[PDB]
This record gives C-alpha cells, sequence and structure tokens, in this order.
C-alpha cells in the first residue's frame, strides 16, 4: 500500500542525506513519477516533495508539474483539487522560458491542454497556449502525435467556447500550416457554425474537409448533409 | 574504367610525376647554376636521367577528360572541341554563348 | 491570432576592443546578367540606405571573351563556330564603415548574392603609425 | 484561496545554500551521461520550421560557409609567423 | 547546313519543349542557361571542376528519376550551396518521390561535400511549346 511505499522512498531520502548526497532534479521527477500508481493517496505527498523542491533550490521544470498534473488529474467528474492546481501552476510559469532539463520535458504541453479541454475553460487554454509561444518554448511541443492531440483538444475548445469570427481565425491560422484536422474536428467546426447561425460557411467546410482526406468519411457526409437540409 | 588505355598511361604519367617532383626540382637546381662545381654538376646530370622516364613532366599531355581527345582541347574546361561544342550548343555551360558581332 | 507573444532577440555583445575603421569598401559584381546585376543594385543601395550607409554605385566597362572552334568534327577547316562570354560589372563603393557595420552589410549581401554572379570586396582600413616608428632609435 | 507551494513540506533534505564548488571537468562522461544528454536534446527537437532556419542548421553543422566570407577559413600554416 | 542541337521540322506531329525547340544561336536571345555558376566568369577559377559535376549531375538523375524528368534540370549554386530543380512528371506516386528526394540529397552532399538541395516542380503532362 501506498504507506509503505512512501515510507520506504522517505528512509531511502533519509539515507541520501546521511551519505551527504545531494538530490538533482530528476530525484524528485522520478519520486513524482512513481508516485502517480496511488493516485489519490499521493496528491497532498507530491505537493510537499513540490514544496520541498523550491525550497532546496532545485527549480522545477516542465516534467515536474507534467507528472503532477497528471497525478491530480484523473476520471473524475468535480475536478475540484485539479481546477486549483493548474490555475496556480499557469501563475507560476507565466512568461518562463524553459530549457531541456529533464526526458519527460515535452509531455507538459499535451497534458495542459487535455485538463484546460475538461476543465472547458477558454481563457486557461489561452494561457497555456501563450507559454507555448513565448521565446523558444514551441520546441517543447513535443512529437508529432503529441503535437496532434495538444492541437486538436485546442482548437475543440476553442470552436465551443469562442465566438465564431474568432474560430474561424484561429481554424485558418492552424489548419493546414500547424496540424492536419482529425474528421471529429471538422464535424465541431460545423456544430460551432450552426450554433452561431452562419450556415453560409458550410460549403466551404465540405471543400476543405475534401483537402484533407475526409471525403469518404461517413460521419462527416451525414453530418453536413442534415445541417444544410 | 578511364576512357581508353591512352587515358590510362597518362593518368599513370601524372601519378608518377607528382610523387617524383620533388626530387626532381632538387636535382634540377644542382645542376641550372654555374656556382657549383662541374663535377658535382655531373653526378646531378646522371642523377636525374636515372628517374624513371615516366616522371619526366614532359610526357604528360591535356587530353579530353571525357574522350581522350589528344588534340583541340581548351584548357579551361580541359574539354575537346567537339565535347565542349556539345554542351555549349545545349545552354548547359554556364554564361557561354555564341558570339556574333 | 497565432503570433507568438514574445521573441527571442541574437545576443549582440559590445565588447572592450576598439573597432577597425574602414575607410572605403568596393564592393564589385560580377555577371553575365545585366537585370541581374541591376536587381542586385537595387538590393544592396536599399539595404545601404536603411542601414545608415554611404554608397555610390557605378557601372565599370564589360568583358567579352571571344574564342573560335571548329564547326566539323573532320576537316573543313574554312568553317568554325565562335563563343563567347560576356562579363558585366557594378561595383558598389561603401565610405566611412565601422568594422562592424561592414561586417553586418558585408554578410547580409553576400548570403544574397544571386547564382551566377561573383565578389571582389576591396576593404581599406584606417591605421595609424606603429609604435615603433613614431621616433629613431639611433 | 491558498497558494499549492505554501504549506507543509518535507524536511528530509536540508536548504542546499550552494552548489558543487568545482565538477569533474576533466573526467570524461560515462556512457550514461553522454545518453542522457542525447534525450535531453530530443525533448526540444522539432523539424525545421522554415529556410531561415535550415541555413542556421547546415551553419552550426559545418556544411555552410560562415559569412562575411573569409578565404582563409579554416586553414592557418601551423600558427607560423611571418619571420618564419 | 547546320545540326547542333536542333530538332528537325517532321510531319507536324512532333512535340517538343520550349528548350529543345530553339537552336544554339538562341542561348542567350530567346533562353537562358540551364546552370548559373561563377566558374566561366573572368577571373573565376574552377571552370572544369563545375563542369564535370554538371555532366554527372545531370546522368545521375536521369538514371535516379528514370521516366520521370519532364525537361531539363536547372543547376544553381549559391556560395556552398546547390540546388537541383527538376519538373517532374505526377506518375511515380508520392512516397517514392520522397524517398528518392531524401535519398538523392544525402548521396549527393556526401559525394561532393557541400550541402545538396532538390526542388522538384511537378507537372500533368510534358508542357508542349510547339508541334513540329
Ligand atoms: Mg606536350
Ligand atoms: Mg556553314
Amino acid at each position: 500500500k501506498f504507506e509503505e511505499k512512501w515510507s520506504k522512498i522517505l528512509e531511502l531520502l533519509r539515507h541520501m542525506v546521511a551519505q551527504k548526497v545531494k538530490p538533482n532534479l530528476q530525484t524528485f521527477n522520478t519520486i513524482l513519477k512513481c508516485l502517480r500508481r496511488f493516485h489519490v493517496f499521493a496528491r497532498s505527498p507530491a505537493l510537499q516533495v513540490l514544496r520541498e523542491m523550491k525550497a532546496i533550490g532545485i527549480e522545477p521544470s516542465l516534467a515536474t508539474y507534467h507528472h503532477i498534473i497528471r497525478l491530480f488529474d484523473q476520471p473524475g467528474d468535480p475536478l475540484k483539487r485539479s481546477s486549483f492546481i493548474i490555475y496556480d501552476i499557469m501563475n507560476e510559469l507565466m512568461g518562463k522560458r524553459f530549457s531541456p532539463k529533464d526526458p519527460d520535458d515535452d509531455k507538459f504541453f499535451q497534458s495542459a491542454m487535455s485538463i484546460c479541454s475538461s476543465l472547458r475553460d477558454l481563457e486557461l487554454a489561452y494561457q497555456v497556449h501563450g507559454l507555448l509561444k513565448t521565446g523558444d518554448n514551441w520546441k517543447f511541443i513535443g512529437p508529432d502525435q503529441h503535437r496532434n492531440f495538444y492541437y486538436s483538444k485546442f482548437f475543440d475548445l476553442i470552436c465551443l467556447m469562442e465566438q465564431i469570427d474568432v474560430t474561424l481565425k484561429w481554424y485558418e491560422d492552424l489548419i493546414p500550416s500547424a496540424y492536419f484536422p482529425h474528421s471529429q474536428t471538422m464535424i465541431h467546426l460545423l456544430q460551432a457554425l450552426d450554433v452561431a447561425n452562419r450556415l453560409e460557411v458550410i460549403p466551404k467546410i465540405w471543400k476543405d474537409s475534401k483537402e484533407y482526406g475526409h471525403t469518404f468519411r461517413s460521419d462527416l457526409r451525414e453530418e453536413i448533409l442534415m445541417l444544410m437540409a | 574504367h578511364y576512357v581508353d588505355w591512352r587515358m590510362w598511361r597518362d593518368v599513370k604519367r601524372r601519378k608518377m610525376a607528382y610523387e617524383y617532383a620533388d626530387e626532381r626540382l632538387r636535382i634540377n637546381s644542382l645542376r641550372k647554376n654555374t656556382i657549383l662545381p662541374k663535377i658535382l654538376q655531373d653526378v646531378a646530370d646522371e642523377e636525374i636521367a636515372a628517374l624513371p622516364r615516366d616522371s619526366c613532366p614532359v610526357r604528360i599531355r591535356n587530353r579530353c577528360v571525357m574522350t581522350s581527345r589528344p588534340r583541340g582541347v581548351k584548357r579551361r574546361w580541359r574539354l575537346s572541341r567537339i565535347v565542349f561544342r556539345h554542351l555549349a550548343d545545349h545552354g548547359q555551360l554556364s554564361g557561354i554563348q555564341r558570339a556574333t558581332w | 491570432v497565432d503570433v507568438p507573444k514574445d521573441l527571442t532577440k541574437p545576443v549582440v555583445t559590445i565588447s572592450d576592443e576598439p573597432d577597425i575603421l574602414y575607410k572605403r569598401l568596393s564592393v564589385l559584381v560580377k555577371g553575365h546578367d545585366k537585370a541581374v546585376l541591376d536587381s542586385y543594385e537595387y538590393f544592396a543601395v536599399l539595404a545601404a540606405k536603411e542601414l545608415g550607409i554611404s554608397i555610390k554605385v557605378h557601372e565599370p566597362p564589360r568583358k567579352i571573351e571571344r574564342f573560335t572552334l571548329l564547326q566539323s568534327v573532320h576537316i573543313y577547316k574554312k568553317h568554325r563556330v565562335q563563343y563567347e562570354m560576356r562579363t558585366l560589372y557594378r561595383c558598389l563603393e561603401l565610405e566611412h564603415l565601422t568594422g562592424s557595420t561592414a561586417d553586418v552589410y558585408l554578410e547580409y549581401i553576400q548570403r544574397n548574392l544571386p547564382e551566377g554572379v561573383a565578389m571582389e570586396v576591396t576593404k581599406t582600413q584606417l591605421e595609424q603609425l606603429p609604435e615603433h616608428i613614431k621616433e629613431p632609435i639611433w | 484561496r491558498k497558494n499549492i507551494f505554501t504549506g507543509k513540506r518535507l524536511n528530509i533534505f536540508d536548504m542546499m545554500a550552494v552548489t558543487k564548488e568545482a565538477p569533474e571537468t576533466d573526467t570524461s562522461p560515462s556512457l550514461w551521461d553522454v545518453e542522457f544528454a542525447k534525450q535531453l536534446a530530443t525533448v526540444n527537437e522539432q523539424p525545421l520550421q522554415n529556410g531561415f532556419e535550415e541555413l542556421i542548421q547546415w551553419t552550426k553543422e559545418g556544411k555552410l560557409w560562415e559569412f562575411p566570407i573569409n578565404n582563409e577559413a579554416g586553414f592557418d600554416d601551423d600558427g607560423s609567423e611571418f619571420h618564419e | 547546313k547546320n545540326r547542333a542541337a536542333r530538332v528537325r521540322v517532321s510531319k507536324g506531329d512532333k512535340p517538343v519543349t520550349y528548350e529543345e525547340a530553339h537552336a544554339p544561336h538562341y542561348i542567350a536571345h530567346r533562353k537562358g542557361w540551364l546552370s548559373l555558376h561563377t566558374g566561366n566568369l573572368d577571373g573565376e577559377d574552377h571552370a572544369a571542376e563545375r563542369t564535370v559535376e554538371d555532366v554527372f549531375l545531370r546522368k545521375f538523375m536521369w538514371g535516379t528519376f528514370p521516366g520521370c524528368l519532364a525537361d531539363q534540370l536547372v543547376l544553381k549554386r549559391r556560395g556552398n550551396q546547390l540546388e537541383i530543380c527538376a519538373v517532374v512528371l505526377r506518375q511515380l506516386s508520392p512516397h517514392k518521390y520522397y524517398f528518392l528526394v531524401g535519398y538523392s540529397e544525402t548521396l549527393l552532399s556526401y559525394f561532393y561535400k557541400c550541402p545538396v538541395r532538390l526542388h522538384l516542380q511537378t507537372v500533368p503532362s510534358k508542357v508542349v511549346y510547339k508541334y513540329l
């Protein structure tokens, strides 16, 4: 159980101090990564580990916060603790240029955007994306499949929670230059156009859909026809 | 894989001449002056004459690098007049046009 | 909307060593095509004006090299094909530059030197008398 | 209304005022250190974004010439002096 | 009669491109040069090595993209860079084009010790200037 594992970990930390061994950033990042198994019991302990880092002087990297949000963000409807964590993390990370410190630094942005979609907070999503755009932070987005997930969750949240006039600006900037849309994201864009009563754009969405490899997607073709008729 | 045996013989001459160039330069300097004794200059005369025949630079021939033509070669491009014209008339040599004036 | 919030500017560090002084840079450029040299001149003059450099442009006389070849593969000596290579010039003369300014401008225009155009940059450097020559030792 | 950074902390590790005064620079890195430094490069690795980035990469790799052009770049005659 | 690089009139059914339709006396009047470098400028060196490289590259690309090239190559040299501009057809699959671009750019960079780029322009069919 967690309590026994926590005691063991703490015992190793006490062995580390006894041997005059100074902990590095990876020491704390592994603890947080290990603490993911006991998701609901390690939340407060994990926060204690983070608070210890700042006191010692080890600066949390993107990987550190990635592990925390993954630990705090489990399948729960309230997301009350998750709400507080992400808001506080974003306030701390605002306008911070990052450099590669831990191999898991590239996984923060996809996880941060996933929580923003779960909370359905567009202002938080713009803060996460703002952090990506400052300086050279854009290079931490990660491999291709990470980039597609991040942008899928990001654009799906824009369409749902923002005015149509701004959604169409984000649509033009991100597609195709940033990512190629999934067939489901075109459906979300069509639904956003419906809610806004801007159905003169539906013919354009079809043309773009054919250009992005969704010509023969049954779900997309049925949605467009139904909305038009 | 050189164009022909004649090109291959010139390839070997250019290689041997390169290998012996310093030794040939040093011995010739001993001969090409009136300062040193004639007895010493006579020994140098024999020494340079005993070097392999294909080390002598005068035996090198500027053949066309593409076809091995020994005459009609333009030194700037190392091409025979027939091969140079083939490339020039097709517009494949930068800046070379037909001259009319 | 998707605009970078902040941009990392390249670091330029003012050194503690005095900069070189250039009385003149003579940027001569050679090209087979005149229109290309005209476009490059417009680029280089516009770049100099925006950077505050004093630039004067003149066109040195062109050089045409002509040579004759035999037209037929065999015999028929009377028949010849004559070829030419035209080298056109444009001389961009900068004045009163500093080592740092010259480095920036030269890199900018040399990186944008179009294919088939060469350059010869003559850099006159202002210098002071060597310490030894200040007075005779004898 | 409580910040996540303020609260109880683990006091096992004491506050380190400074880092190690002198690292073992002379000692060569082990295979693990070399391999870990390659993973730190991977997190920041992205595809070339535009033409300027390609030129920057080549310049750092040494494939592209460094401007302004110097015709003696990379060639020194064994640091010999004129008097030699 | 002159022969050099002249496509000769037939019955009006031979499609010729713009390049091959112009005889050598038009090389600086109606058509340009297929290669641009500084070797042949006054006072410039290494015209011979640039020429050999051009001859090889044109043959390498002809065999590496067999049946794909729709017209002659345009070889460009800027400083250290070599840029090959090829007009190819739209018959070979895109996957095979990407493989051959990555392969040829790498193989040629290691052969001529310089950064080499290959810029492909696709056409549906050969562009016919006239029917001779
Ligand atoms: Mg001879
Ligand atoms: Mg005649």
